[PDB]
């Protein structure tokens, strides 16, 4: 939740295969939590090593093609799948249906350590790219760069360091390589009072989110409402729903170390807004927060606006 | 008392269809049993069945189609901070999909009808009223019934996850980390896929349909859902969970969440003289839409100025914005911006989508190659503005158009100081 | 010849009447029982009865088999099975009568072919 | 000490998508700037040709089915009228720590596979399984179809570190044979390469272009896909090709089990050649299943006889054994 | 022993899209900057001519149908008012290894397979099948209705060795007949050529070439395509053309039934023409079936009649069987 000292910014990044299912509801962009894991992932992989923390993202989505079809006269969309291999015999017997998507984003990561006071500024932008680029960030691998016009900017931008001016600038300077993306930001505010808005019969949030990023057509006792935004339901993080355990009680565990829960999907609101539109880029990074206490194990952005 | 004075015709709907297969000797032998197991030995078939199956409220089947593990059915409910919706609170249409073991549906549909009115369907756990009379037995096929009754909710007990059953990290705040196993929320997922049939097509949808289409006019809240992908579940044979009925089988379709340019690319405007040599153009399919949208509810009124406050200043916006992501999206994977032929205003009004620069450069190239502002974008941005707004002689008469023409004057520098440190 | 043959040949054929030539009725009024004369009868009609004298034991098998091979040789007209599926390739086309030609449906074996037949239908 | 119930390990050696573009044989160096192979969709009429039942073939029967074709809409890929060659291209990268797993549930059958995997890389290094994977990138199996009748294929194939060529190659894939694998002095040194990015240190990154002179405007063949369900109306399409950007691709999956045929230790047989690596190692093409649980030479029975009961097996299962480690999977 | 589950074979004989320009004779060998043939859309206003059924067979239903017309709006090619013949160009690869399936589940199947067809080319090689693709070739019938009242077909086969024109042929193909298979002594190095790509030895690709001198600003046929007909406007689009890339075609499999029209060996009239190689040999225009499986020459019966109980058919129709390899599909079942 501490407002970071640099906003180390991650390039374009095309990542192929990805997932995206994400949530039971949704189908479209991967989840936000995957790019909160992948930050601590990267974290414990270089950044003890760099003696540096790493806590949010800038989900930005250059580009974005899903593995999809259209069939046959239909409103609706299909998957397309990946044959597997065989069993024992030859059967094809299982064929579990998940999508895949390549998308090319573009994550700022905000740093915490002793990155200008034991380090250089360039060469941790580049071990952190050289190291980013040795795993995956969503379910699909991280493509590297082999085309031409070889970018490799990480721009390792300081923030708590320079003047007012200075630092307007080098912030619509670092906004002018999201040229044409979209950052995605949470909404929590918005998805309430327009909880409140239609509270006149039920004020179920499950329908305030199934009403709101439709398009809602009504005519005059002819028109659709004026659509406020890019409007999308996201994964907001889980909720348990069985106690906590103990490491080696639980059969089938990941791990024998950490305790396991039992959780189910929190579905929030997002919006994906030009990175034009916000005045600073570290109002816009997604931290995960969680509450052992309770179930609630939420990744959000705060400050988004 | 709904164990003999009603529960009389449920049980004998039982032996009412065990007279449809009737055989010599099996038939006999089905009556028999049906007579023995639905006079008074409901208890026990109520029992077998319980014993039979287990009842889930979110199992976790549907994450792998060969994953053998704990499908606990707890209850979800979270009600803390006011930004997050799930399966936390439903209370009613909390269908309870029962698909652990599921080998006869006859198990769970025994008791399914006294619970309509009566107080047998929440006596089925504690506080028998009847729980010892409707058998009308002894201990034993009482007991069977009550053990039975309390098997639909009576989970395995011991906790237990696969390998093949998507167990995560979360990383507390300077803490040991928690892992969670996310299970499908089968009864969410059937709530939200009747709420989608149920506006997508039906008995009021159509009508709706037809309040749409001729004179006849009735708003209310129907709607189209578009860009929903389906996933289903099992496959060729749905007996993952329950609830995978005739016409849903496995066909749990999934809400929008793509992209903001989640659809494929197309333009219109490239390096040429039909495309860049027009130095006033200002289309594109999208923002064709946004601007047809944000032109007709285009008034400014009193009672309406409480929403149009924001809805009015919004579309303005979306209109600045859709047309610098077209500037960005044009000159990005477009190389050729140079002399050719029929290139000639692709060089002063493409200002802003200009290339870099050339290989016969000269050495005061940056007046006559790439020019250091937005020199003509400024009055094609004022001019758009202008056209894309029917403005009037009496179009300031109070603040409403003059705040408007205001916000778009100032958005036109915004976009100038923008476009400035374009060629730099 | 099989007797199922028999039954998907009355089921399949289009019913015509004043189809059946002098030789023909010549052969099968004296050939079939006493029961019934077929003049101007639907094909269907005259399977229904022929199959029917099959079932209740009253005639034999060989002539059930010549007058059956019969009704097939007199007749060339056949109902357009809606639902055709290329085995080796596994799909299932099905007829559209705009375009007079089979249209791809689904990919599928027999036993979707036999679903799908179910379903909609085996006949146009 | 029982096995671990959740064993997982990453995939090593991921390809990307292989995209494909068209020009001509002479100008294949000066080719960054080739023209995609866009799918493009024609319609095919045919009778008939199906192994149709024993019994539903009456005279008059067939010459009534005949006359009614069927019909369909396939997609195509074609090399236009000018181009020559098709130039396949994608990025492989090797990323390293073969035996780490990703998942381990038990920690002592972890400390005991990490000493069993670094026991087999001290002893024999990875020079065998990574000469059998630069045969694959030296002989472009890859193109899967697009290889057979080409009188022309040749690969380039450099490693880069930075953004920059570090090493390039070239190979000539129809020289080379399918079948055997047969050691060359550069084929090593890719080798060497290939097992020095397999060990723990990190990625090492290989761009792979392979030309193939497959003829003046013919078929090229990209991945097709999987649907269904094609639709429920009158104009469903049966041949779907594979598209990125317009521009007709091989599944990043496709590549990987072109890259992964180098075992030829199953016992059943030793005429047909390498199958891809898998447990209970199931050919697609053919139907069947070689090292079954029948035999005890599957991967799993494998696996366990080695790092449990330290059973240490023949130097072939041991080499298939590793390489499934590398293919990755789920256990 | 009984036929494998799975058994597919490639085509062994691939064509391009073999795709029309125009342009005037006797300036036909620089030919290679010729324009193409664009598919333009021109309207039509058809009137009733189809049977009816004597239930609108009324004198005021028929003088009210014909007052209501049908309007469409087909596709149409035509070459240019200057010029007057038709040039049709594509590429046929012929890949060798016939007899070879590509996905087979049974070994035991297999190698018999590969045994009775290595048993067939010893004994008797390609060199049959060859000569009457060599045939299909010279005689230009992949011209399938462009060739009908043309004045002079004339067909160039080059063979591109490495990109460089290592043998030319040229053939009348209205010369030689498009019925009997006689043999020409230029002919026989084609048959040759291909011979010899089917039997493995080389890779065989060749550049075929057709001009067919129609007439000035006539009309050429390209191949047709699907129409998924709905529902029609005032005038809708009733017949769409092929086209690769602005610019008329045949389709490559049109053009490839051309080539295995070899099948004169079928029990009915060896006289009426040769048909193409499928089983139970058909031909969709005259409606019927040769080679009917009641009898014991189709495709499906002599193959497991010489493969599995080693029953070797005629000589004449172990060429069909073979024809009906090198064509390709999955057999078995």
């Amino acid at each position: 939740v501490t407002d970071p000292e640099a906003l180390l910014l991650l390039p374009r990044l095309s990542i192929q295969n990805a997932n995206a299912i994400s949530s039971p509801l949704t189908w479209g962009f991967p989840s936000p939590g995957a790019f909160t894991g992948f930050v601590h992932a990267l974290q414990r992989r270089v950044g003890i090593s760099l003696d540096i923390e790493l806590d949010g993202v800038g989900i930005v989505c250059h580009r974005f093609e899903a593995q999809i079809s259209q069939p046959a006269g239909k409103r609706t969309k299909v998957f397309n799948l990946t044959r597997n291999p065989l069993n024992r015999d030859g059967s094809t017997a299982a064929i579990v249906e998940e999508g895949r998507a390549h998308l090319e984003v573009s994550l700022l990561l905000g740093v915490h350590g002793d990155g200008l006071d034991d380090h250089p500024a360039q060469e941790i932008a580049r071990q952190v790219q050289e190291q980013a680029g040795a795993m995956r960030l969503a379910g699909g691998s991280i493509l590297p760069w082999c085309n031409e016009r070889f970018p490799a900017p990480n721009a390792e931008l300081l923030m708590l360091g320079g003047s007012d001016e200075q630092r307007r600038k080098n912030q619509r300077r670092l906004t002018r390589r999201l040229l044409p993306g979209f950052a995605l930001v949470s909404r929590e505010a918005l998805l309430q009072q327009h909880l409140e808005t239609l509270r006149t019969t039920l004020p179920e949030a499950t329908t305030l989110d199934a009403l709101l990023d439709l398009c809602r057509i009504n005519f005059e006792p002819w028109q659709v409402r004026d659509k406020p935004g890019w409007l999308v339901p996201i994964p907001a993080g889980y909720n348990a729903l069985s106690p906590l355990y103990l490491p080696g009680e639980v059969r089938n565990a990941r791990d024998r170390e950490t305790p396991l829960r039992f959780v189910e999907n929190l579905f929030g609101l997002g919006e994906w807004l030009s990175p034009h539109r916000v005045a600073a880029l570290s109002d816009l990074l997604w931290y995960h927060h969680a509450e052992p206490d309770k179930g609630l194990y939420r990744w959000s952005t705060p400050r988004f606006v | 008392q709904e164990l003999r004075q009603f529960i009389e015709s449920f049980i004998q709907e039982r032996l009412q269809g065990k007279l449809d297969k009737l055989h010599p000797d099996e038939d006999d032998k089905r009556q028999t049993l049906l007579a023995t197991h639905r006079r008074e030995a409901w208890l026990a078939d109520a029992a077998r069945r319980v014993g039979q199956l287990q009842l889930v409220t979110h199992t976790l089947k549907p994450i792998h189609p060969d994953a053998r593990g704990s499908n606990l059915h707890s209850l979800p409910q979270a009600p803390g901070q006011p930004g997050l919706a799930g399966s936390h609170e439903l209370g009613d249409r909390l269908v309870s999909d029962v698909v652990g073991n599921a080998a006869a549906l006859d198990v769970f549909k025994f008791l399914s009808l006294q619970y309509q009115g009566k107080n047998l369907l929440n006596w089925l756990t504690e506080d028998s009223a009847e729980a010892v009379q409707a058998l009308s037995d002894n201990a034993e096929q009482a007991r069977e019934w009550r053990q039975a009754f309390i098997g639909i909710t009576a989970v395995k007990g011991a906790p237990a996850s696969h390998s093949l059953a998507k167990q995560l990290y979360f990383p507390l705040p300077g803490s040991g980390y928690h892992l969670l196993a996310p299970l499908f929320p089968t009864s969410l997922v059937h709530h939200v896929h009747a709420l989608l049939r149920e506006a997508r097509f039906g008995d009021a949808a159509k009508a709706a349909r037809e309040a749409r289409s001729r004179q006849e006019s009735w708003p209310h809240g129907f709607s189209e859902y578009p860009n929903l992908a389906i996933q289903k579940f099992g496959g060729t044979k749905p007996q993952n969970i329950s609830q995978l009925n005739s016409e849903r089988y496995g066909e749990n379709w999934l809400l929008p969440s793509l992209p903001p340019h989640w659809q494929r690319q197309d333009q219109r405007a490239p390096i040429r003289h039909s495309s860049v040599f027009e130095h006033d153009f200002g289309r594109s399919p999208e923002v064709s839409r946004l601007t047809r949208t944000l032109q007709r509810l285009l008034a400014k009124t009193r009672h309406n100025n409480f929403t149009i406050r924001r809805y009015r200043a919004q579309l303005v916006g979306q209109i600045c914005d859709e047309a610098l992501q077209y500037a960005a999206r044009l000159r990005e994977l477009e190389p050729g911006w140079s002399a050719t032929p029929g290139c000639q205003l692709h060089d002063a009004e493409q200002l802003w989508l200009d290339p870099l620069r050339a290989q016969t450069d000269e050495t005061f190239l940056q007046r006559r190659l790439r020019g250091d502002w937005p020199a003509e974008v400024g009055n094609r941005f004022a001019n758009w503005l202008n056209r894309a707004v029917s403005s009037d002689s009496q179009i300031l008469g109070s603040p409403e158009a003059a705040q408007w023409s205001q916000e778009l004057s100032k958005e036109l520098t915004m976009f100038k100081e923008i476009l400035e440190d374009e060629r730099d | 010849m099989k007797k199922i043959e028999m039954i998907e040949i009355s089921q399949n054929r289009q019913n015509l009447t004043a189809f059946l030539h002098i030789s023909e009725i010549k052969a099968i009024n004296a050939k079939l029982a006493d029961g019934v004369d077929v003049d101007k009868k639907s094909f269907d009609e005259i399977c229904s009865i022929v199959l029917e004298q099959y079932q209740a034991k009253q005639i034999s098998n060989k002539q059930a088999s010549e007058i059956f091979e019969t009704l097939a040789k007199a007749n060339k007209s056949f109902k357009i099975e809606k639902f055709r599926c290329s085995h080796g390739y596994n799909e299932i086309y099905k007829y559209s009568p705009d375009h007079e030609a089979y249209l791809f449906y689904c990919k599928g074996g027999q036993g979707q072919l036999n679903k799908l037949i179910a379903e909609n239908g085996r006949f146009m | 000490l029982s096995t671990a119930s959740v064993l997982a390990f990453e995939r090593k050696l991921d390809p990307s998508d292989a995209l494909m573009s068209a020009g001509a044989w002479a100008q294949r160096d000066a080719s960054q700037e080739w023209p995609a192979v866009t799918v493009r969709e024609k319609s095919v009429r045919g009778t008939i040709s199906n192994r149709l039942k024993t019994k539903d073939r009456d005279p008059a029967k067939l010459d009534a089915s005949i006359q009614s074709p069927n019909l369909q809409t396939v997609d195509v890929a074609n090399l236009p009228s000018d181009a020559d060659t098709l130039k396949v291209r994608f990025t492989l990268r090797v990323l390293g720590g073969a035996g780490t797993p990703s998942a381990c549930n038990d920690a002592a059958y972890r400390d005991k596979l990490l000493q069993t995997v670094a026991t087999y890389v001290n002893e024999q290094g990875f020079a065998e399984l990574a000469r059998r994977y630069a045969h694959n990138l030296a002989n472009a199996r890859f193109l899967w179809r697009n290889r057979v009748g080409a009188e022309a294929v040749e690969v380039r194939i450099n490693h880069i570190r930075q953004g920059e060529v570090a090493r390039t190659w070239r190979f000539d894939a129809l020289a080379i044979g399918l079948r055997d694998f047969k050691a060359d002095a550069e084929l090593d040194a890719l080798a060497e390469l290939i097992a020095s990015g397999l060990s723990g240190s990190g990625h090492v990154l290989l761009e792979v272009v392979a030309f193939a002179r497959i003829g003046d405007g013919q078929e090229v063949f990209p991945s097709q896909e999987l649907i269904l369900d094609k639709g429920d109306k009158k104009g469903q399409k049966s041949k779907t090709l594979y598209s990125v950007r317009d521009a007709a691709a091989i599944h990043s999956q496709k590549i990987g089990n072109a890259l992964r045929t180098i075992d030829t230790w199953y016992p059943d047989e030793d005429g047909l050649g390498p199958i891809a690596v898998e447990p209970y190692g199931s050919v697609t093409s053919q139907g069947k299943a070689y090292r079954q649980p029948k035999q005890k030479l599957d991967f799993y029975t494998l696996l366990d006889n080695w790092v449990l009961r330290d059973e240490a097996p023949a130097v072939e299962q041991q080499h298939y054994v590793i390489a499934n480690l590398i293919r990755g999977g789920v256990f």
